[PDB]
DNA sequence: ATCGGATGTATATATCTGACACGTGCCTGGAGACTAGGGAGTAATCCCCTTGGCGGTTAAAACGCGGGGGACAGCGCGTACGTGCGTTTAAGCGGTGCTAGAGCTGTCTACGACCAATTGAGCGGCCTCGGCACCGGGATTCTCGAT
DNA sequence: ATCGAGAATCCCGGTGCCGAGGCCGCTCAATTGGTCGTAGACAGCTCTAGCACCGCTTAAACGCACGTACGCGCTGTCCCCCGCGTTTTAACCGCCAAGGGGATTACTCCCTAGTCTCCAGGCACGTGTCAGATATATACATCCGAT
């Protein structure tokens, strides 16, 4: 059998019976989805990188993530993934 | 006496009808035949999987698309209806496409 | 050996593709210089993945390699891998 | 929280933790990586994901379809507004495009 | 012999084995005076992970001996 | 606070209608602190068995979710020796809306049946999941050693 | 709606208060203001009682300051005005 | 009897003059309480370098020569040599600033 | 220390002046009231993005390096002032 | 080479080869860096640096000016076909636009 | 105080070697540092890029090259590769 | 078709000043020698799939023709902008006072890197049934020549 | 202003098909527990320059009057895409066959990160001086009403 390959499909395929519990989804749309997910992680966590070499650091803490959403979301979009980050720190540490 | 349409009345048919659409609007083995033409050009005995040549013509279609659009904008805003070269080398040198 | 396939793009395709952008009427120049333009797209984007999967001591393309030879030109594209 | 249970699970969301912090450490992006970053980067995509799959669907509803297709994700994501801005170079395949005519080529 | 465990909790056992004993006795007292499940413990004696293969002979024992009790299980 | 009168509601709510087989009651002056008492259902394998836990209720209610602890001791896949309780609606749907009758009755009902889908602890519920009659029996050991 | 609004379905869902400057979300469900804009951050951004998604309206509303409902504040003030005035 | 120019000479005596300059063409004071006005809004109590108000400066300069320079092109290209708010507007869309 | 109707301190001539150099000959009586709009929508941008730089280094006075990094994240990268 | 004289003058350079393997491996860009990439680094920034400096002091020389202002800079950069595409988004500070008027807006005869 | 390195002495050094008579101001130095390091962050970039899409974890000097093949337009991509390959081949003895 | 103001721009010469080119102390980063282990080059082998080909068949492309609508040239107008000049305004420049805050340094404590055992989340291969596509029929709705 | 006939589009019902969601088996990577060098948080000190103020210029800005050229609307003419019909062409689908190269495993070797030690190359600092900006005074290109 060939090697395994990482893919995003079921966590979209979770999140989409979350929101619409009678919606399917094709393959296609998985694909498109799989792709958008990538693009904003290489996006957000390159941003991040160099952000943090800027101020002469090693570490990426979850400030340097919140920056790097604050800039390149536009505005009302940051400000909601900025709370839903916030609270995702605030209860994973307790 | 035959019926006959307006000259321009089915052109918004047809435009009503492809923008619902989201089928490819360029055949197959011709556009296939010109990719890899120009492929052979830069180096010989190439072998293209279907998945590029497919992605290719997706980019190239969209490409196109907007740039009549924005063609088609240029030629509203010279007061007219049809699209010339002209708008279109106007679109491109503001787009900073060629400059 | 292959030559002339440009005139493959026929003008009722070139036409379809216009009224999907949303052109009412179309002058009878309008033709050449899309022709034109599509090859030095086409000529643009084949180099880039050519020199990718050069890079790759590969002897065939791929649709990732046309992929993110989009991506680097400023043009992403969905639904096909990255 | 609570140990010794998935850290997915602590964190309430649903995308992976440990794969996104092994994507940071692994993606030579920095020397070191913070424990709370993979948390918050999860928690952002998978918002972002929420939302533009609920308003897929509720252009799918509106289609008197039942599975999202590519067309409702264009029609989606260009329809509102942010979503436009933050997408406004990437291509959908097989997507389409809105319907515009201009108000000048209409009959008169 | 008499051997104190300290656990996480810090609950004070006390365990009567004999050194010619063999894990699977110890074990099986651990069952009888506990009821924890034998397939959660793992036990370290001077820093090193204890195997049901060697018997108590082979370790030697000391008298009044404090021994700790570290495994990982799923579910906290 | 605000917390402090929907306790005051919740606790007139539940004295004005006692859940089956369930009592709550505030053991230490705080308010936020609790005690309550769970009794095996008819139904179930448990017969005779009285056992109580203790709720911590966080600063901000109901906002976040109360934190139920076992004192007792109880043999089940999806209770841990420690007696912290694993439940769906106590992490992952817990809302304003819900009260804590609610939640005592599904801990109830799922203590009625456990769910192997998400094991607590793996070997008890992959050991319960083979043989009925040998989780029966050590939970009778078990029930008779600490309930009863 | 119900121009004679009963004193129980007055009070809020969540805090069991008469409601203050009600937010009416699209399953036409009305909460008072501090209530919905804490749930915002410290839930989990759906309603309580359907359990969905309001992510695009909340986020749509949020620009155009459109969250409040100008009659039934109106109506619930000149309805009920002494436990509003106690607040 | 006086002696004045014809209407558009000086204007191309002007432009030929200020494409051979590289100095800068706002004054430095109004650009500076503008930028500070601007600045105050997002937070309070910021102070900025020179060096920093020069670099806005600067960029603001050569994005509004660019500008003016696709406007006059939009302009130019419907057959009227005066520019327009509507050629503003139109080379705005067409580079995708507004969109 | 409000600053209130200071847009206006770009003058007429002055977008007279940067037209000129652009290659304009002959300018409308509505671009002046155009370009104030723009050019404010265009440092209300910038400034934003320095100010979020220059917020995250937890520092009070931003700086020409800030600057020049958010015009380079912009696309308008700038030399000459350092980088 | 001989194996004796130092990195930068041993491969017949005048870029460092030193700051450039540091840059290289201390700014995060991989795991690991080969020994001959800085070099070939190192000889195509200098090469670059050589036909700007040579393009603004032609520029420069033709004005009749002994130093290099950024005006030489923006001409050279300008003038030039393939270096105005390199580099298209660059705005140099203080450097002036290429003089240029439309056909249309000149005067009529 | 602090060093701040820069890449002026080499500058100055080709300069001297094109130009033997000439000059350049500070403004123009601080031009040319700029324009060096956001040369060498591209080509760096696009070259990190390509080792991690092979599943390669080093930059060798044919990830330079393709990285400057890629970047650069045409006659400047051919110099540029000619140049290196020249100078690694005399490094290298 | 130029003619002579009248203007602005180009050109030749003294001068003096502040930034540019260069000398110098030195210390921190670059160079030289040895080790080891993991990454990368090389060889052998599988089988996926991409190229090549023949036959049907038929939707799409090519050619021709009538003509209505639109692009383009010419004319007239009145109004908005260019040009010039007197007047009010605030940028610009020098000099000074100061302190908020950038920037460097010494400690050390808590966050994160590293490594082995382990098993459960997650991926590959199968399978079936329902949602979607195709077709036949009718109801509904723009459209245009003639009133 | 409208009637009505011809043509395109939207609904509804029936039938068939294939891929999407669920299931089972398994291999590998995330968890956990503990250990340890170090990253940066914090307190403290130094001294840079960003802010505010003052007063004296005179350069750019402002408002007004006048004239003109050009943006806009209107009208007329020609010609060229459009819509339709008829015919020729190759795209498309199905089918078969082959072997090239992508992909995988196993093996070996050597490139480079790491450590330590030693030393000179570039950096901050200070100094001399001449290139160019400034002022002043001629000489020539260019524009404008009118012969
Ligand atoms: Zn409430
Ligand atoms: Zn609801």
């Amino acid at each position: 059998k060939r090697s395994r390959k990482e893919s995003y499909s079921i966590y979209v395929y979770k999140v989409l019976k979350q929101v619409h519990p009678d919606t399917g989804i094709s393959s296609k749309a998985m694909g498109i989805m799989n792709s958008f997910v990538n693009d904003i992680f290489e996006r957000i966590a390159g941003e991040a990188s160099r952000l943090a070499h800027y101020n002469k650091r090693s570490t990426i803490t979850s400030r340097e993530i919140q920056t790097a959403v604050r800039l390149l979301l536009p505005g009302e979009l940051a400000k909601h993934a900025v709370s839903e980050g916030t609270k995702a720190v605030t209860k994973y540490t307790s | 006496k035959p019926h006959r349409y307006r000259p321009g009345t089915v052109a918004l048919r047809e435009i009503r009808r492809y923008q619902k659409s989201t089928e490819l609007l360029i055949r197959k083995l011709p556009f296939q035949r010109l990719v890899r033409e120009i492929a052979q050009d830069f180096k010989t005995d190439l072998r293209f999987q279907s998945s590029a040549v497919m992605a290719l013509q997706e980019a190239c279609e969209a490409y196109l698309v907007g740039l009549f659009e924005d063609t088609n904008l240029c030629a509203i805003h010279a007061k007219r209806v049809t699209i010339m070269p002209k708008d279109i080398q106007l679109a491109r040198r503001i787009r900073g496409e060629r400059a | 050996v292959l030559r002339d396939n440009i005139q493959g793009i026929t003008k009722p395709a070139i036409r379809r593709l216009a009224r999907r952008g949303g052109v009412k009427r179309i002058s009878g120049l309008i033709y050449e210089e899309t022709r034109g333009v599509l090859k030095v797209f086409l000529e643009n984007v084949i180099r880039d993945a050519v020199t990718y999967t050069e890079h790759a001591k590969r002897k065939t393309v791929t649709a990732m390699d046309v992929v993110y030879a989009l991506k680097r030109q400023g043009r992403t594209l969905y639904g096909f891998g990255g | 929280s609570a140990k010794a249970c998935t850290r997915s699970s602590r964190a309430g969301l649903q995308f992976p933790v440990g794969r996104v912090h092994r994507l940071l450490r692994k993606g030579n992006y920095s020397e070191r990586v913070g424990a709370g970053a993979p948390v918050y980067l999860a928690a952002v995509l998978e918002y972002l994901t929420a939302e533009i799959l609920e308003l897929a669907g509720n252009a799918a509803r509106d289609n008197k379809k039942t599975r999202i297709i590519p067309r409702h994700l264009q029609l989606a994501i260009r329809n509102d507004e942010e979503l436009n801005k933050l997408l406004g170079r990437v291509t959908i395949a097989q997507g389409g495009v809105l319907p515009n005519i201009q108000a000048v080529l209409l009959p008169k | 012999m008499q051997i104190f465990v300290k656990t996480l909790t810090g609950k004070t056992i006390t365990l009567e084995v004999e050194p010619s004993d063999t894990i699977e006795n110890v074990k099986a007292k651990i069952q009888d005076k506990e009821g924890i499940p034998p397939d959660q413990q793992r036990l370290i004696f001077a820093g090193k992970q204890l195997e049901d293969g060697r018997t108590l002979s082979d370790y030697n024992i000391q008298k009044e001996s404090t021994l700790h009790l570290v495994l990982r299980l799923r579910g906290g | 606070h605000m917390a402090l009168k929907r306790i005051n509601k919740e606790l007139s709510d539940l004295a004005r209608d006692p859940p089956a087989q369930i009592s709550a009651g505030p053991v230490g002056d705080d308010m936020f602190h609790w005690q309550a008492t769970i009794m095996g259902p008819n139904d179930s394998p448990y017969q005779g068995g009285v056992f109580f836990l203790t709720i911590h209720f966080p600063t901000d209610y109901p906002f976040k979710p109360p934190k139920v602890a076992f004192t007792t001791r109880i043999y089940h896949p999806n209770i841990n020796s420690n007696g912290s309780i694993c439940l769906d609606i106590l992490r992952s749907q817990w809302s304003p809306a819900l009260t804590i009758s609610k939640v005592l009755l599904s801990i109830a009902s799922l203590l009625d049946d456990p769910n192997p889908d998400d094991p607590k602890v793996p070997e008890i519920a992959r050991i319960y999941k083979t043989d009925r009659d040998k989780y029966n029996r050590i939970s009778r050991e078990w029930t008779q050693k600490y309930a009863m | 709606k119900d121009a004679i609004p009963s004193l129980s379905e007055c009070q809020c869902g969540i805090c069991m208060e008469i409601l203050v400057e009600p937010v009416t979300l699209p399953c036409n469900h009305t909460l008072c203001k501090p209530c919905f804009q804490s749930t915002v951050e410290k839930a989990s951004l759906c309603c309580p009682f359907c359990r969905r998604r309001v992510s695009s309206w909340t986020r749509y509303h949020t620009r155009r300051n459109s969250l409040v409902n100008v009659e039934l504040w109106t109506i619930i003030q000149k309805h009920y005005p002494r436990e509003c005035k106690l607040r």
